[PDB]
């Protein structure tokens, strides 16, 4: 079933981890069925962590650790919406999570519906001002404490949130899906047909007959795909995630290298200025033991290859520390094929000192 | 008066109280807005000592410079989104403020001046706040450097301008000296180190005679190590400080380097295990 | 018996003395070149009593291994273009092949055995060469690693295979750990460490509360950071030896790390000021 | 005035420092009067330093700091050669040390000229082994203590061995005599007239009208010098030393980069892999805090810019502590104009962490 990745973000004492007990324990009584907890409903299987930190979520993000799909925050009626409830949804804005979804909790403890209307208006308005669809997003009147407790008339509140996960948080692209994308890591040339590049493919399907384009580095060209093969045996079609040889069709062996890639025409593009979330690795991960400057001009290791870039750093931002999270402009030496949500690794020398992600493609 | 959704919206869009502490409280001021402000101070103070148990680990290093008197200080929270929070922002500027103008540096005295603000944060803001420590820093010439509001530094110096104190702060921050000079290390010290260095070194298995000549080689670069003028510049690591500031005609004549949590805790949280532990019966 | 220099030349062909003092020494033994060569010989420890003074900084670290025996071994001279001659790499290795042979573990009796040897050696180079130190490991599995002549280390280890030991060897060498695991430091040295790292937090201004606190967790590092296992694997930094031998379901046994010149003043020399000096004359 | 850098290499106890005191003291006297120290002949100005290590000498040689134009064997003639004067000779031959002269010092207590005859024979032979002209090596038999000690007859001596500086080691080549060569820097357009690369010229002059190639990086290219400007001045010729700004005949921008050379055609090819002797910065020094192993994959900066390249340690060798000389094989990744003798520096992530010089082109 489907997969989806799904994040808590609330006050402390707002009852997160009540309402994740109170998911699980629903869904498995009327299913039967980085440290995250898993739950399915009939239709998708969920990822759920928490978000207790700003930095530390965008640190785990950066190095693969948590990427939402979709977030719940989660607000107790009792209160209403906190100060800090504005930097939840900041860093749901900061981060691109696509979705919000809302669960009131302890609304069993609050008399006055046209209060309930209140806290519901205040959430909705916070959301619209950071460009969530306040006027559109689910809220669920809940109360965590009493669907946990049996409460039939609460746990139904549970399933309706569960419900929401399954219609307001779209079905993720599954990769095999995804318009084909094969990174380049070996170059053969052959003479009998041609030249066959290696890689596994990352994404979508290549089939023999269709046409490819060698996009970055050097400028792109297009190709047709005369046959697929693994393990020398020639296949039908190369599927995502597997490992295969594509052979090409008038493309010189010289004409293709590591680092470039392989994909449905017009789909990819490349690139050499952008935007970036990095995390740099402390000394205790295994990377640097001092601070870096402005002059900093490391490797960006973009999917099968390096490619030295420079820095520029946010205003005021003059040295960065290891352990530190830091937004940089960079700008390679040479185009890459990119595009937003891109990761990639940061090296000197060959060796992974941080993690980053494309956020924005400049240039 | 009667208490009606209105009345509470207005109490709370005037003190970001919690919705039903609003209701409340207006309820038992009978409509007296005013009243139930004051109401809210005393119901505050059992609030506040409820969070008051919670480890506050997290927060902001602030530091403030005022011609030969500088301050840096520290104010604790339980997470980062609220110590990026304008509200905690601005009581942890004001106690900065306040700090400086006064020229605090005994944090009783701070916390007793802001304890009546620091208790209607909490109670708005619902996490434990504390004005952890402060202290100031006099010299001739003083600069800061604040990295992120997780580490602050303020340094004196003498005959060195902005942009070397700056440098300096940034290389304190990072490097963690104790001294300023490798001299400053006090003989005591050096020869309590000494004998540590010592006993590591013969239980190594190394003869006496190696064992001592050895130790006593490591003497010289523990001084260095500690002090500000001994480390390597971050800037530039094939020169001291002391180098660098040779060749200012600048000296160092104090600085002090402070890092939230800093001797606190950082207990660190299990969601799953915290999820099952409530997953009980039904 | 007239001296020529032809006899001279003879007498230098097989003594590998200098010039002058073989045609001194024939002078003495009125020609008889046998008698020339003893007594030379007899002059020998006068030439390396003379060069005893002169510190020897320089050398090699050798080791060898037989079984489940091994042997580290340092001798010096003054330059390396001697530690790189033949004459003395040969009495090197003989010293080094006796050690193992005979399980020879303290340094007086392999002194004493190459004593005459040393001398002529000395004798015919002009440079104080001696037997430093000597040490054996023995263990299930045994490795060693040179860093060229400059660093060795033995390595003893129980289900490790020999790149996993050779490895460990590696890192031994670059990352000198004086204890296999973290609970090897003794409760004592662990102390006294602490009251250093305390008296430092304290004069640093820091209030005693957080200043002990911090050290308190500076010292929980300590036992890591001077142990084997406790090391980040310098292969690999994101691990410590810990767990790479926990992957390898291995243990080390004992390690030694000699380092040439260790525990020895080398001199700064500098040419100009000593040029300058003997410019005195005119 | 010419300037000759020499060396005395020798026995500790063999008077190396007493003659260049000796040295100093008589040429001062007579004509008009790593640490190293200075002196003068009616003809040429020296710089004088001293071999007391193997390693020490090859790591000054590395890092810029030592170049030998002719070396002084210092041989007290009351002992003759060491066992390890092959070893002093040895490091003579593995630096290059163009030429060898002799000093026989003490010959004053060596009561006969038949040993000094001996003496002299062995270090002949000595030289011939490692391919010195033995019996073409000017060797005085002089005394520094006595001329230090005013004997004019031995103060002779020494003015003997300066005179020998003068004679056997020849000029150094000048700059301006060697075929012209132009780091490249800077390369922009003015539209007016052409394309302009700047940078410092190397070597040589540069006259307008005159053809160069441009070396490294791509296939070497030809073209014509329209025009030599330098800042606030334009002037007809480039010449050694003068940082200048070249205008080509008909190149187009985008055909030169930085890293590239200007040079006489024919004069300098370019290259991708070649052998290397190699000096690695220690912590102190400011270089690297950990070792690297065999992996490793810095760049290499050659002139103006940094090269990637691959590294072949020697066989045994797995593991580069700081403060390391090492020689290493590297195969760059695309070609740099190089002749043996060519200095460059190891970077990672832009900082400079070694010192290397080109022994061996291979490719």
């Amino acid at each position: 079933k489907p997969h989806v990745n799904v994040g808590t973000i609330g006050h402390v004492d707002h009852g997160k981890t009540t309402l994740t007990a109170a998911i699980t324990t629903v869904l498995a009584k009327t299913y039967g069925g980085t440290s995250h907890v898993e739950y399915d409903t009939p239709t998708r299987h969920y990822a759920h962590v928490d978000c207790p930190g700003h930095a530390d979520y965008v640190k785990n993000m950066i190095t693969g650790a948590a990427q939402m799909d979709g977030a719940i925050l989660v607000v107790a009626a009792t209160d209403g919406p906190m100060p800090q409830t504005r930097e939840h949804i900041l860093l749901g804005r900061q981060v691109g999570v696509p979705y919000i979804i809302v669960f009131l909790n302890k609304c069993d403890m609050v008399d006055d519906e046209e209060l309930l209307e209140l806290v519901e208006m205040e959430v909705r308005e916070l959301l619209s001002q950071y460009d969530f669809p306040g006027d559109d997003t689910p809220i669920v009147r809940g109360s965590a404490l009493k669907a946990l407790e049996g409460d039939a008339e609460w746990e139904a509140k549970i399933l309706e949130l569960a419900g929401f996960l399954d219609s307001y948080i779209p079905e993720p692209e599954r990769a095999i899906d995804k318009p084909f994308l094969l990174p380049i890591e070996d170059v053969f040339s052959i003479s009998g047909r041609g030249t066959v590049v290696t890689g596994r493919v990352e994404r979508g399907i290549i089939k023999v007959g269709e046409e490819v384009e060698i996009v970055g580095i050097k400028e792109t060209q297009k190709s047709t795909c005369t046959g697929v093969e693994m393990f020398r045996k020639l296949l039908d079609e190369g599927r995502a995630g597997e490992n295969v040889g594509v052979l090409l069709r008038g493309i010189k062996r010289e004409e293709i290298e590591r680092g470039q890639v392989l994909a449905k025409p017009g789909t990819i593009k490349p690139h050499t200025k952008f935007e970036s979330e990095v995390y740099i690795l402390s000394k205790d991960e295994g990377g640097r033991h001092t601070p870096f400057f402005k002059g900093y001009r490391p490797q960006f290791y973009f999917r099968t290859t390096d490619v030295t870039g420079t820095i520029e750093l946010p205003e005021g931002v003059e040295m960065v520390m290891p352990g530190d999270n830091i937004k940089m402009v960079v700008t390679l030496i040479h185009p890459i094929a990119m595009d937003d949500g891109l990761r990639f690794a940061i090296r000197e020398g060959g060796r992974t000192v941080g993690a980053g992600v494309v956020a924005k493609v400049l240039s | 008066a009667e208490i009606t959704a209105s009345l509470v919206k207005e109490l709370r869009e005037r003190t970001g109280a919690g919705m039903m502490d609003c209701k409340k409280a207006l309820t038992e001021a009978n409509g007296d807005i005013e009243l139930a402000i004051e109401n809210m101070r005393k119901s505050g103070a059992i609030k506040a000592a409820k969070k008051a148990g919670n480890v506050a680990a997290d927060g902001v290093i602030k530091t403030k410079i005022d011609g030969n008197y500088g301050i840096i200080l520290e104010v604790n929270c339980q997470t980062d989104f609220v110590a990026k929070d304008a509200g905690f922002q601005a009581f942890a500027d004001k106690v900065l403020d306040a700090a400086v103008a006064g020229k605090i540096t005994d944090v009783e005295v701070l916390k007793a001046q802001f304890e009546e603000e620091r208790v209607a944060l909490v109670a708005k803001i619902g996490e434990n706040i504390n004005i952890r420590r402060v202290a100031a820093l006099e010299g001739d010439v003083l600069g800061s450097y604040q990295h992120g509001a997780r580490i602050g530094v303020l340094v004196a110096a003498k005959g060195a301008d902005e942009e070397l104190v700056k440098h300096i702060a940034m290389h304190v921050a990072a490097s963690k000296p104790e001294f300023i000079k490798p001299e400053d290390v006090s003989a005591e010290v050096v020869e309590k180190e000494y004998q540590v260095q010592l006993d590591i070194a013969m239980q190594s298995g190394k003869p006496k005679e190696i064992a001592e000549k050895m130790v006593e080689g490591r003497m010289k670069k523990f001084t260095g190590e500690v002090s500000l003028t001994g480390q390597p510049f971050v800037m530039e690591p094939s020169k001291t400080v002391g180098q660098l500031l040779k060749e200012h005609n600048a000296e160092v004549t104090g600085f002090i380097r402070f890092e939230v949590g800093e001797g606190i805790e950082k207990v660190e949280t299990d969601f799953a295990a915290e999820v099952a532990a409530m997953s009980k019966q039904s």
